[PDB]
């Protein structure tokens, strides 16, 4: 997704609220980096580190399936039309092609004379 | 409180107190198993088994049919007009309807 | 000749001393697998019966050889696991594989449907105990219950199906006797007769609907990776679809028409999910759905060309997916997590295993004629004789077949590995031997694929 | 001179040596397989006379190893 | 003699199990003696050997 | 030989009149390589053929003919059907490779003429069209996978069309 | 037949009809004999005793009991299947009108397309 102008450096102000906003971002950034620094720079470890953020990322798709979906609303029915719907779409495509083929075999032959495979 | 739950420890053979091995513990068991009988199946099933597969014992009339067809072609060409197929396994059937 | 030496593996593991075990179980199994190729391959015009109806001959089943091929291979990758625990526990879960091997031989050999059924569901019992134990991650039971309540819910209707046939039309038994079978008149009472025979094999051979049986079994790993090869054997273990469709219902293909359309959408939608997924084992689990979906399409066409592609794909997938799971196990034993993004680094840390990663991935695509080109392409050629529209849908699937393999490669072909400190030794002598024992049998099938596809070939 | 980038190599090169040693060990019957066509006669096309239908090998053409 | 018998005891059972399976499954043809000379497809008259082939 | 038709004889004779040059590059290389290793390969092949000496004749081709057709015996019984079903499958496997020989006759025509392609031959073109059309009607090619019991119904379907069309005219 | 008509009610084996000849060293008897040995393996799992295979030699009692009862049990199996067939063949012979014979046909069947 893209707008009329690409967002990279558009609309920026110093102010007072924005100055403290960058201070909030660096506070968590440095906190999570130092616990990595204490784990990386020692020979006593030998192994793969866990990281709680990455495990929760995999847990977002593998789990949290049935805890969700409790508000179905009209959004779930629209997804059903995009799933079960296209299965019924080809039913009026493959049958019409087969009825076109079956009529040709009995009357007015269309199949090639040099055909033997299957 | 966990009491007795904490017991998990990382374990790897790698090279330490093993030199170069695949089997866990004992150098005598490793050499005789992981390199001898592990590769004996590599020599009998793969190398000596390559002679079979489909090559040698004919395998469901693949080579037999070629010799059978050629003699039937030359016989039917000299005497008859129709080549092989005309009426397959049908000679005087007792009506239809 | 086949059964009895397989049964003698049970007293072999128990009588042998605690220091050995693994040496005896692997070496003795390899010489029995050599003798299976020695005798079973011989056949005439129509394959003549072996002996009395207990275990019979093979007509269109070179798939028994694959079970004999994995017979030692289901012990090689499980060596990294089980070693930490008790010596009695080691012997138990080798004998559960022996029991699996005992029942899996019986399914493919015995030319039956009545006694075949009590061997079809009999494979589920040893695998259940295998899955419900040794699982490193949780939800073993949310996969173990789903393992049975998908299969047994569909397969128990065979009791009301198969017995109903033999009570009216002679007897099922030999299949070589089965020419008493008259074509079905096609009525509303005959609908549930066809469905009950199909729904049993609609679960083991995964579609678009009722397909969630398979990913739960793969993601929640039983033991290491060698038991996942037995889960591949269960997919091809439902081979009776080759036998039922040809013999029991020859005139019935009008009711097959909606089931082809279900499996046709189980090719685009099953492949699309197999792209953005996190787990390395899951990206093999969903590609195995679509690869076995190709076989289900081929069966329901009933053309002589399609069965050639069907029988080929049973052996093709049985040694390519199992090869991919061994590569997934080799990363699971070092990194201790099945995450694709975290476990990143080939060639730099794994120099020789990366070439095995390439050969396994490209075999999913249509390479120079190994087995998958004789497998996949034969089905696509046969679908055009059914309907002209098929290749428009089937061609899109051929694009995403690369998107299973290459996405598994690229997301591991980055030589960063900043967070990872483990995986010092690239591969043990047994670990590299596993990778060779899967591809090199397929490389020998390049010369003669007659023993890879043979229903009247 | 430089120390350069290091790989494992020792585990890698050994497997290829251990693989080929067992190919060469069963490479002897491959060499005998060539001489079986050379020394012993393969097959000749001839019409069968009514005396014996099958003896040792029933019907096999090409290669003595087939019989 | 003492070194081989004590160490190996289970190792002999598997190849001997194949021979035991080879003997048992072959002898089942003696139960099915019907159609040996009858039905002309591979039928041949005996000259020296008894009942063609087992 | 015998079964395969092909061309009778090829001409192939060089004149070489225009320009002296170094005779011909094609002719000089042909004479040189014939004695270089082609003569040694012919000598080695003759040395191995003579070394065989004793050779087995062998039966090769098996007989087994007719033994009652499938469209003569009826009713579901294993004693009569099994011999009949083996006969039909024998014919079907041979007829798969009968077409292959006729197909290879058309393959031989394409190369030998080249520029003519469809302008000449005609005999191989007519032979292929007659067999394949007969193979399509009689030996399944439309009636699912191979079955001897279903083949009699396929023959009855073609016989019903012949009886209905001729009665009207 | 479930209800007795010719056979004597409450029998030790059969006694009314003895001529049938029981199986000698049958494959069916070997499986019941295997279960007798198998029962003498899992008994040491209940009462914790060293070695299931090379433990107590009271296993001979377990093998013999399965063989002795199994031989009598299989003798009834051969007897009951014989009576079931004997009454079946007698029903066809006495009535004749219930059974019908048909051989040799030339009937048309519907052929499948594709």
């Amino acid at each position: 997704x893209x707008x009329x102008x690409x967002x990279x450096x558009x609309x920026x102000x110093x102010x007072x609220x924005x100055x403290x906003x960058q201070a909030e971002r660096l506070a968590i950034r440095s906190r999570l980096k130092r616990e990595y620094q204490l784990q990386y720079y020692d020979p006593s470890r030998r192994g793969v580190i866990e990281d709680p953020a990455l495990v929760r990322w995999t847990y977002a798709r593998s789990a949290n399936i049935y805890p969700n979906f409790r508000p179905n609303t009209k959004t779930s029915l629209l997804g059903a039309l995009f799933g079960i719907g296209p299965l019924v779409f080809w039913y009026y495509v493959f049958k019409t092609d087969r009825d076109r083929k079956e009529k040709l075999i009995q009357e007015g032959k269309l199949d090639r004379t040099f055909n033997i495979s299957y | 409180r966990w009491q007795e739950d904490p017991e998990p420890e990382d374990e790897n053979l790698y090279e330490k107190n093993p030199d170069s091995h695949g089997y866990d513990k004992d150098p005598a068991v490793d050499i005789w198993n992981m390199r001898v009988v592990f590769f004996f199946g590599f020599s009998i099933v793969l190398v000596l088994g390559s002679t079979f597969v489909a090559y040698l014992p004919d395998y469901r009339m693949q080579e037999w049919a070629r010799r059978e067809a050629e003699r039937l072609v030359k016989y039917r060409e000299a005497h008859g007009l129709p080549i092989m197929e005309s009426n397959c396994f049908d000679p005087s059937k007792i009506q239809l309807p | 000749k086949y059964i009895i030496p397989t049964i003698m593996l049970m007293p072999l593991t128990w009588l042998s001393k605690n220091n050995m075990i693994w040496v005896n179980s692997t070496a003795h199994s390899l010489l029995i697998s050599f003798t299976s190729l020695l005798l079973m391959n011989q056949f005439g015009d129509n394959s003549l019966n072996f002996s009395l109806l207990f275990f019979s001959d093979s007509l269109s089943t070179p798939l028994l050889i694959l079970t004999m091929w994995l017979l030692p291979l289901m012990l090689m990758a499980s060596q990294h696991h089980l070693s930490k625990e008790n010596l009695t526990r080691k012997k138990l879960f080798i004998t559960m594989l022996i029991s699996l091997q005992l029942f899996l031989i019986m399914t493919f050999t015995a030319m039956e449907l009545i006694l075949f059924y009590i061997l079809f569901e009999a494979t589920l019992v040893p695998t259940l105990i295998i899955i419900t134990r040794w699982g490193n991650q949780t939800e073993r039971l949310n996969a173990g219950l789903y393992f049975l309540f998908y299969t047994l819910a569909g397969s128990l209707p065979l009791l009301v199906a198969l017995i109903y046939i033999q009570n009216t039309v002679g007897s099922l038994n030999f299949l070589m006797l089965q020419y008493w079978v008259q074509p079905v008149h096609n009525s509303w009472s005959n609908v549930f007769m066809w469905l009950a025979c199909m729904m049993a094999f609609m679960v083991k051979m995964p579609l678009y609907g009722l397909h969630l049986w398979l990913p739960k079994a793969h993601v929640e790993a039983p033991i290491a990776g060698s038991m996942v090869l037995a889960a591949v054997l269960l997919k091809l273990g439902g081979y009776g679809m080759l036998r039922i469709t040809l013999i029991l219902n020859p005139m019935t293909d009008f009711m097959a028409y909606p089931f082809i359309m279900l499996s046709l959408w189980g090719m685009i939608m099953t492949s699309s999910i197999c792209l953005r997924q996190t787990d390395l084992k899951s990206l093999i689990a969903y590609s195995s759905v679509s690869h076995m979906a190709l076989v289900i399409v081929a069966i329901l066409i009933q053309t002589p060309w399609s069965y050639m592609g069907a029988t080929a794909l049973m052996i093709a997938h049985g040694l390519t997916s199992s090869m991919l799971f061994c590569l997934a196990n080799s990363n699971y034993e070092r990194i201790h997590s099945r995450t694709m993004i975290l476990a990143r680094g080939l060639q730099t840390l794994l120099p020789l295993m990366a070439t095995w990663w390439l050969l396994a991935s490209l075999t999913n695509l249509a390479l120079p004629p190994t087995i998958n080109l004789i497998g996949e392409l034969f089905v696509v050629m046969s679908t055009f004789s059914w309907s002209n529209i098929t290749i428009i849908l089937m061609g899109v699937n051929m694009v995403i077949t690369a998107l299973y393999s290459l996405y598994m490669l690229i997301m591991t072909q980055r030589g960063k590995y900043t967070y990872h400190i483990n995986n010092i030794s690239p591969s043990f002598t047994r670990e590299n031997a596993l990778m060779s024992l899967h591809i090199l049998p397929l490389l020998l099938l390049t010369l003669n694929p007659k023993i890879i596809l043979g229903p009247l070939y | 001179r430089l120390f350069i980038i290091k790989p494992s190599g020792f585990y890698d090169k050994r497997f290829l040596k251990l693989l080929r040693f067992y190919i060469l060990l069963t490479g002897i019957p491959v060499a005998i397989g060539i001489t079986l066509i050379n020394v012993x006669x393969x097959x000749x096309x001839x019409x069968x006379x009514x005396x014996x239908x099958x003896x040792x090998x029933x019907x096999x053409x090409x290669x003595x190893x087939x019989x | 003699l003492l070194q081989v018998v004590r160490d190996h005891w289970v190792h002999v059972l598997v190849p001997m199990g194949f021979v035991f399976g080879y003997y048992l499954d072959r002898k089942n043809d003696e139960k099915l003696t019907a159609f040996r000379n009858k039905s002309l497809l591979y039928k041949r008259e005996l000259k020296p050997n008894e009942e063609v082939t087992w | 030989x015998x079964x395969x038709x092909x061309x009778x004889x090829x001409x192939x004779x060089x004149x070489x009149x225009x320009x002296x040059x170094x005779x011909x590059x094609x002719x000089x290389x042909x004479x040189x390589x014939x004695x270089x290793x082609x003569x040694x390969x012919x000598x080695x092949x003759x040395x191995x053929x003579x070394x065989x000496x004793x050779x087995x004749x062998x039966x090769x081709x098996x007989x087994x003919x007719x033994x009652x057709x499938x469209x003569x015996c009826q009713e579901k019984d294993v004693l009569c059907m099994f011999e009949a079903e083996m006969q039909w499958r024998r014919d079907y496997k041979v007829d798969q490779e009968i077409v292959n020989i006729i197909q290879e006759r058309l393959k031989a025509c394409q190369q030998r003429e080249g520029e003519s392609h469809r302008q000449n031959c005609a005999k191989e073109l007519e032979q292929f069209t007659q067999v394949v059309k007969a193979y399509q009607d009689r030996y399944x090619x439309x009636x699912x996978x191979x079955x001897x019991x279903x083949x009699x119904x396929x023959x009855x379907x073609x016989x019903x069309x012949x009886x209905x069309x001729x009665x009207x005219x | 037949x479930x209800x007795x008509x010719x056979x004597x009610x409450x029998x030790x084996x059969x006694x009314x009809x003895x001529x049938x000849x029981x199986x000698x060293x049958x494959p069916r008897l070997a499986f019941v004999g295997f279960l007798g040995y198998c029962s003498g393996l899992i008994d040491n799992a209940i009462r914790r005793r060293p070695v299931l295979l090379a433990g107590l030699h009271r296993q001979l009692l377990y093998i013999t009991s399965f063989v002795f009862v199994g031989y009598y049990l299989l003798k009834r199996q051969d007897y009951m299947y014989a009576v079931r067939d004997h009454d079946m063949f007698s029903y066809i012979k006495s009535h004749x009108x219930x059974x019908x014979x048909x051989x040799x046909x030339x009937x048309x069947x519907x052929x499948x397309x594709x």
